């Protein structure tokens, strides 16, 4: 009932592992090796949780160590044991550890824990009672009594956090392995063993298409191929090339390009503060690196819209400095102040009336963050006066930031207008052309030291001052 | 919209077979059913290849879990069946598989996944030359009369979709036949249209005339001060086409108000915002000119408004420039309507775009109390002394629609035309008859 057959999957069929592979085959070891295992005093773990983001490939993960085991899998779905009565989960869980031990040796698979691992006592119903008496039976069948070696559980769960502390008590599901969003070499390896299947040339560099689709799931890049097999009647070319799929990209990322018709001061706001936007973005090392910079409408943002990658490992340990983030709020600040500097405050428009929400939610922020100056951080007071006066300073740095953002927007005037010229002509933007244009018509922008320079001139003055004090010891002394 | 029209015309088209059937069809008591009679379908259709299977209302099967008897765990397996009969699809076999759906926010997120819905197509309501379009289709079954110009009632119902416009005609032949007419006049259409927008005219149920002048009194002004605002200032604000003040549906009275292009409904500036916060406190206006310092009840629903509009100024848009550090969410909630004022500039009136944040300093707030009633009270001021420099073609046009009971547009341009600013009140006073109008449309 529950045993399927034809299991081919292999560590070859399935692309971006990495030393998660190792421990794979530390599973085929594990049924392989097993009297080597067993003869040094060794317990065979009969636990393994699979947790990462959905899409990674977790059945395919389970399916090709079932098949390099060289065992027969089962994969059944979580669902079916909650049932609206108490007591065929029970049984249906019994009597598939029972036909998984009389078929040893296998393995199987269990997906989507969440719906049964949950915490006894978060719900009252009778379905909360079903789920515990289905959890407590799993519980007795895996490490409850003695007789079961040869039998082994893979799990795959989104949210370990749900998961019961007797499930992973060790002796029930004690390894834990993560596999986590592809990286860069996963993302090639992916859409190649994804691509093997469809006729390809032989100038296709993924390289650029992995470097648009950054922090997307395996399922994705199968999407990727899936939007590189069709759409080609339309133009009729001969083989499948680079353009190509970085369109698919584009579209896969913002949505389908419609044209619909406008009018022509339409297209001189959209691209005016479009050119605010990459304006103000040149000027700051937290987002220099342009690439596209286009006024064409999409699905969902009839606005234009404008790409940065600066290396994604600040974000995520959150090393971000306090310049970092104020000169973001000056960069969402860039609209609104071009406006009052082409149509006048008499006639504001309400197209940056979002960019002007995120500044002052980022200055709010910024404010109870910690990274304020005020007192030392201090986001929290008890009487009324110093509560009140913290909202005061968050309006204060939006104001000093629209200050600046003003200055440094008066300071491009003509910079504003060729880039702006360009954007109503050609729609769009490539880095090449508006670097070219930001070279020819762009003011000084001196660069802040960075941290080295400030480490290095901090370094040689301690030094100097140190034997300062060693002469006016020694000579003093001497 | 016809997505199922859609779906028999591809049908049609490719010459294959078509499976129609609803997904609350494989909702049933006995739990399986539904699973049986999926696998069912699916088999049938693999044996006639090519083969269309077209599921309507999809998310009677695809409600999300959410989490805000046996039917749930039925409907589960039935769509845990449906997920495995679309992942075990090879591509190769030309069996193409639709689902119809009115609500994509209640779909499970798995059916969304590639594999199983590869393609999402939004099926929007038709434009102007498509309602146009489905107009003349739906006339083509119906004889016509040649007065009737379908490209006025095309561009004038924003919004309808097909079977709506279809409803709209066979309602039009129904009046039409209600009025034994040999065809559709354009007289049949605007009965029609005014049918399904405002309702069905009563028999003679009438209030008395202190509580009718009042309503009167209300729109004429807000009429009266977007025409004066059309006209002196250029304004980019609506028209009005038509008053009524003969009860429909459930409204007492209506100002029937010509939608601009959609163009226009975007770069909202700030003085097409301040018109119309001028239009909206003219009804106010009026009252205080017309009836002195006693005002009334009619008069504050536009009052509410226009006190909810300039906190959008100053708040959510941040048009002025004293900076704010958060907005507000709207106590109220008001959705866009008919003959109603517009209230949908910007798309809506009483919809942040998720703009808002708690407060934590009071102090600002009562700035911003104040800077708002600064505001309301120096636009009502001026809306007030606009229409009091204007008396004569006000009272006349009150006049005028209190004896006809409707009136139009053009007729409250001819007014104005007729009565330049700082007439004499004597002269409205002594003429025959004020309540007449010398102009035959």
């Amino acid at each position: 009932e529950y045993l399927e057959r034809g299991v081919d999957v292999k560590f070859t069929d399935v692309a971006g592992l990495g030393k998660i592979r190792l421990e794979l085959e530390e599973i085929v070891k594990f049924f392989t090796h097993g009297e080597m295992y067993r003869r040094r005093g060794v317990k065979i773990p009969g636990g393994i949780l699979l947790c990462g983001p959905p899409g990674v490939g977790k059945t395919l993960l389970a399916k090709a160590v079932a098949g390099e085991a060289g065992v027969n899998f089962f994969s059944i779905s979580a669902s079916q044991f909650v049932e609206i009565y108490v007591g065929v989960g029970a049984s249906r869980v019994r009597a598939l550890y029972q036909e998984a031990r009389e078929n040893a040796p296998s393995v199987v698979f269990i997906d989507e824990l969440d719906a049964v691992g949950r915490e006894r006592g978060l719900i009252k119903g009778s379905g909360g009672q079903e789920r515990d008496a289905t959890l407590n039976q799993l519980l007795v069948s895996l490490d409850g009594f003695e007789g079961r070696g040869e039998v082994i559980t893979i799990a795959s769960t989104n949210r370990p956090d749900i998961l019961d502390p007797a499930l992973v008590r060790p002796g029930r599901f004690d390894r834990k392995i993560f596999i986590p969003k592809p990286g860069l070499i996963g993302r090639m390896e992916i859409l190649q063993v994804h691509a093997r299947k469809k006729p390809m040339a032989e100038d296709l560099d993924y390289m650029a298409v992995a470097s648009m689709t950054d922090g997307m799931v395996g399922a994705e890049l199968a999407n990727i191929v899936e939007i590189a097999a069709i759409n080609m009647m339309r133009d009729g070319r001969t083989e499948l090339t680079t353009d190509d799929l970085l369109q698919a990209a584009q579209i896969e990322e913002r949505g389908m390009l419609d044209r619909k018709d406008r009018s022509l001061e339409t297209w001189r706001q959209v691209a005016i503060n479009e050119a605010a936007m990459a304006v103000v973005a040149v000027n700051f090392p937290d987002m220099k690196n342009i690439e596209f910079l286009t006024i064409n409408p999409r699905a969902g943002r009839e606005l234009g819209y404008v790409r940065v990658k600066m290396d994604h490992i600040k974000f995520k340990e959150g090393m971000l400095s306090r310049q970092s983030i104020l000169d973001h709020i000056t960069v969402q600040l860039a609209p609104r102040a071009a406006d009052e500097l082409w149509y006048g405050e008499d006639q504001l428009s309400t197209i940056w009336a979002e960019t002007s929400d995120n500044a002052r939610s980022a200055a709010r922020s910024l404010v109870l963050g910690g990274l304020s100056d005020k007192h030392h951080g201090l986001n929290n007071f008890w009487v009324a006066d110093r509560i009140n006066d913290i909202d005061v300073e968050a309006l204060r740095i939006l104001n000093m930031c629209y200050e600046r953002a003003k200055e440094i927007l008066g300071r491009n005037r003509t910079l504003m207008d060729e880039v702006v010229e360009k954007l109503v002509q050609k729609k769009s933007l490539t880095k090449q052309e508006f670097f070219t244009l930001v070279e020819l018509y762009g003011s000084s922008k001196p660069m802040p030291p960075s941290i080295l320079e400030l480490r290095k001139i901090k370094r040689l003055e301690l030094e100097e001052m140190v034997l300062k004090l060693d002469m006016t010891t020694a000579r003093n002394s001497s | 919209c016809g997505k199922t029209l859609v779906a028999k015309a591809i049908a049609g088209e490719a010459g294959v077979p078509f499976y129609q059937m609803a997904g609350s069809e494989f909702v049933e008591v006995l739990v399986g059913v539904g699973s049986a009679r999926i696998r069912d379908l699916f088999k049938r259709a693999k044996v006639n290849k090519p083969s269309v299977i077209f599921i309507d209302e999809i998310d009677a099967l695809a409600t999300r879990r959410q989490g805000i008897n046996a039917a749930t765990q039925e409907r589960e397996t039935t769509l845990n069946q449906l997920l495995i009969e679309l992942d075990g699809f090879d591509t190769g076999k030309g069996v193409i598989f639709l689902g119809a759906t009115n609500r994509r926010d209640l779909l499970d997120p798995a059916l969304l996944r590639p594999g199983r819905f590869d393609r999402k197509i939004r099926v929007r309501p038709p434009n102007a030359k498509g309602r146009l379009d489905i107009l003349k289709i739906h006339a083509s079954k119906v004889k016509m009369s040649d007065s009737v110009d379908l490209s006025s009632y095309a561009s004038n119902l924003p919004g309808w979709s097909g079977a709506k416009l279809a409803q709209l005609v066979q309602e039009a032949a129904l009046v039409a036949v209600r009025k034994t007419h040999n065809s559709i006049l354009q007289s049949d259409m605007d009965d029609a249209v005014d049918r399904l927008t405002v309702g069905p005219t009563r028999i003679g149920l009438e209030l008395g005339h202190q509580g009718q002048c009042r309503r009167a009194t209300t729109e004429v002004g807000v009429a009266i001060t977007s025409h004066l605002l059309l006209r002196y200032e250029n304004a980019k604000i609506e028209r009005c086409d038509r008053v009524s003040i003969i009860p429909r549906g459930q409204t007492l009275s209506q100002v029937v108000f010509h939608r601009l292009d959609d163009e226009s409904y975007m770069f909202g500036r700030l003085p097409q915002l301040l018109h119309r916060l001028q239009v909206l406190l003219g009804g106010r206006a009026a009252e205080e000119v017309i009836y002195g310092s006693d005002t009334s009840k009619a008069s504050v629903d536009y009052l509410s408004d226009a006190s909810w509009l300039a906190r959008k100024i100053l708040t959510i848009w941040n048009l002025e420039n004293p900076m704010v550090i958060h907005g507000e969410p709207p106590p109220w909630r008001k959705r866009p309507q008919f003959v109603g004022p517009r209230l949908d500039f910007e798309g809506s009136l009483y919809d942040d775009y998720d703009l808002v944040e708690p407060p934590v300093n009071f102090n600002m707030d009562d700035e911003v109390a104040h800077r708002s009633e600064e505001l309301i009270s120096q636009m009502y001021n001026k809306t007030v002394s606009l229409l009091r420099q204007n008396q004569t073609a006000l009272l006349k046009t009150v006049k005028v629609l209190l004896n006809q009971k409707e009136i139009s547009g053009e007729a409250i341009d001819f007014i104005l035309d007729h009565y330049p600013p700082q007439t004499p009140l004597n002269s409205l006073l002594q003429e025959q008859n004020p309540g007449s109008l010398p102009f035959v449309p």
